RNA sequence: GGUUAAGCGACUAAGCGUACACGGUGGAUGCCCUGGCAGUCAGAGGCGAUGAAGGACGUGCUAAUCUGCGAUAAGCGUCGG
RNA sequence: CCCGGCGAGGGGAGUGAAAAAGAACCUGAAACCGUGUACGUACAAGCAGUGGGAGCACGCUUGGCGUGUGACUGCGUACC
RNA sequence: AGGACCGAACCGACUAAUGUUGAAAAAUUAGCGGAUGACUUGUGGCUGGGGGUGAAAGGCCAAUCAAACCGGGAGAUAGCU
RNA sequence: CGAAGGUGUGCUGUGAGGCAUGCUGGAGGUAUCAGAAGUGCGAAUGCUGACAUAAGUAACGAUAAAGCGGGUGAAAAGCCCGCUCGCCGGAAGACCAAGGGUUCCUGUCCAACGUUAAUCGGGGCAGGGUGAGUCGACCCCUAAGGCGAGGCCGAAAGGCGU
RNA sequence: GACGACGUUGAUAGGCCGGGUGUGUAAGCGCAGCGAUGCGUUGAGCUAACCGGUACUAAUGAACCGUGAGGCUUAACC
């Protein structure tokens, strides 16, 4: 009786994958200078 | 260490604690049982006890001092004009806890707490 | 933090839009590549 | 006679699962339908109705008698995982493994 | 902070064979309603000890 | 036969390994071609103020999308097949 | 038709040459993850093999041969 | 009266701690400076790369600056790995 | 009456390799002798996809706080109703501009999304909803500035400007 | 995790009773004072984790695991 929705507008969901590169602070690393 | 200490604080803070406690008794005289965690059962019993040993004997005092604890006069009235006569007689142990299966939302552990007449 | 992008529809517009690239030659030079290209949206006009 | 019964594509990592499925593994259905009862995680309940699923289908489709009926296999396999994005800090984001497990239990006497 | 070398799945193995679950095995059976419950627990029906005390 | 003593000692697997059997995941490989690539031969080398190229919005018995079409709107007239 | 939440999934029935061709669909490799069976393994130190080698379990055979495992032992510090 | 004083909004950013696969690709908490002025802010506009702008730090010019970004010369060149 | 491919087994050559046939597969494959090469991969912090490990570990995003009763439901810590408790109060209330673009309201569903469950939702599906002579835009007027008939300049492109 | 105590033939925990300890003379009422307040009842009332008691409440009858005389060889022994 309620039926089906069978829709599922929402059913494909893309996917992705992205970063960035972060700074670092070396200064104190350093066996020189 | 805890050594010879009592008192669960049950991941709260002093004045959340005495709020919840103030409240899970009003509900526990209003209904006569509830469904609580076993924990907070277990300290229901050493906050409610009292109370109605306090309701056993009727005066002005004794009812603002209720009031203070409980700050319902409803549960007051309750205290003092049925529980303490229907207690009367009974040396402590007014309260029952039943274990009752575990929390559907988080699997805690579930209890029945409910006063030992419950006018049965 | 402010961040670069604080919209605007009427810069947007006045900046990029068709009326701004048909002004000059250069801006009618940059429709022809996206025509060339087959873009479905020429420019920020909407 | 060996009746099977699945659940393809349960939304539970295989680990998980197969921690409730060496409970029962050998059982009568009856001990092992107590045992699922009275175990207090997520995958109890889908084991349990696999199992029941599997009791259903031996009674109906096959012969009878519930009562001499046993989990003679349980395995739980890898299902396909559902890709997802976690957004971490400084701009990073980190792939998330929703994992799917098939479930099987094959009951006979 | 971090593995040098891949751990084998023998080591896996043997890290998690202590993971592995209990069983009840003690259903205990109310003397008046008949039900399998948990011990000290109140069964399904709300019985205890043989006494209906929730209904 | 029993009882002490000395000596030696299969059976255990929480788990793990190797082999094999059967699966899962995954999508390689083979097979396929409405798609491309490079040419040969032959055309045509322009469209536009009679409003182009490219679009926006519409148009159906229904109204997302694609194709067509333009308030005469998946089409109208006429001549041929 | 049945279990299930008037689910998702599944088991039957039926179609089909084929359904482990069931739409997450031709064929289905590998990494990776499991269930079952045989053998080894809880007093023993290291590139994990190789040379020797009991014992056990299978098949053939009628003690042997083949197959798996491999206690113990000599030698042995990956590749570019 | 005041580039006057104390102090909220508002504008800054001196110290400490936390955070450092952060709640955050510069923040939070506790304090701190200015707070009628050489102030601060909304909305528009103009200046374009050896160029702009700069109370000047090689500061800033879309999280990019001792010469931006995009496309092209272009498969630059690489006695080096 | 079973090709290529896949997967085992046996035999065989000094080697790259070859041959045979069990299973799978379901339509192609090619002796021989020549001919041509996108002709052989373990490495290049190689490229693309899939799958591990750490590990069922860290974390679940402000320390403003929750407790009971009833309802619905397959299932309720989280939804609805009620009573208490707590937090903001020059805001964590209310109304807009900018920006967004249906997120708004009602009914249904719980796959995926929601850092858990979900009967709930700014999620899926369907239906509804925005009413102006006076509010705003458009419109009249101009600022900075832009464009600019002729014009003045400039190899061309174009610059400046009445 | 473990370790210790106890499970109705029971003081294991909570409550309750008595005490102690701490704070310091509750509330209500009465009196004095115009009133703030003071005084009496009154060292009163409250009192956590403490001490000594007490089955009032909870520690359920089951069920589960673990077996059924324990290898061989010699040497003495009875």
């Amino acid at each position: 009786a309620n039926g089906e929705d069978s829709s599922f507008g929402s059913f494909t969901f893309t996917v992705e994958l992205f970063s960035t590169p972060v700074w670092i602070w070396w200064w104190p690393r350093i066996r020189g200078p | 260490m805890r050594h010879r200490k009592s008192g669960r604080q049950l991941n709260r803070n002093s004045s959340h604690r005495q709020a919840m406690f103030r409240n899970m008794a009003g509900s526990l005289v209003r209904h006569e049982i509830i469904k609580t965690t076993l924990p907070k059962a277990k300290e229901l019993r050493r906050v409610v006890e009292p109370l109605i040993t306090l309701a056993k004997t009727d005066s002005v005092a004794n009812r603002r001092l209720a009031f203070a604890r409980t700050r319902d006069n409803e549960i007051v009235a309750k205290l003092f004009n049925e529980l303490g006569p229907r207690f009367a007689s009974r040396a402590g142990g007014y309260t029952r806890i039943l274990k009752c299966g575990f929390r559907a939302g988080d699997n805690a552990p579930m209890a029945y707490i409910e006063l030992v007449d419950r006018s049965e | 933090m402010k961040r670069t992008f604080q919209p605007s529809v009427l810069k947007r517009n006045r900046s990029h839009g068709f009326r701004a690239r048909m002004a000059t030659k250069n801006g009618r030079q940059v429709l022809a590549r996206r025509r060339a290209k087959g873009r479905a949206r020429l420019t920020v006009s909407k | 006679m060996e009746t099977i019964a699945k659940h393809r594509h349960a939304r539970s990592s295989a680990q998980k699962v197969r921690l409730v499925a060496d409970l029962i593994r050998g059982k009568k259905v009856s001990q092992a339908l107590d045992i699922l009862t009275y175990t207090n995680k997520k995958a109890a309940v889908l084991v349990k109705k696999v199992l029941e699923s599997a009791i259903a289908n031996a009674e109906h489709n096959d012969g009878a008698d519930i009562d001499d009926l046993k989990v003679t296999k349980i395995f739980v396999d890898e299902g396909p995982s559902m890709k997802r994005i976690m957004p971490r800090a400084k701009g990073r984001a980190d792939r998330i493994l929703k994992r799917t497990s098939h479930i099987t239990v094959v009951v006979s006497d | 902070a971090v593995q040098q070398n891949k751990p084998t799945r023998s080591k896996r193995g043997m890290r998690r064979s202590h993971d592995a679950l209990t069983a009840v095995t003690s259903l205990s059976v109310d003397k008046t309603s008949g039900e399998k419950h948990l011990r000290h627990h109140i069964t399904a029906d709300g019985y205890y000890r043989g006494r209906k005390v929730i209904a």
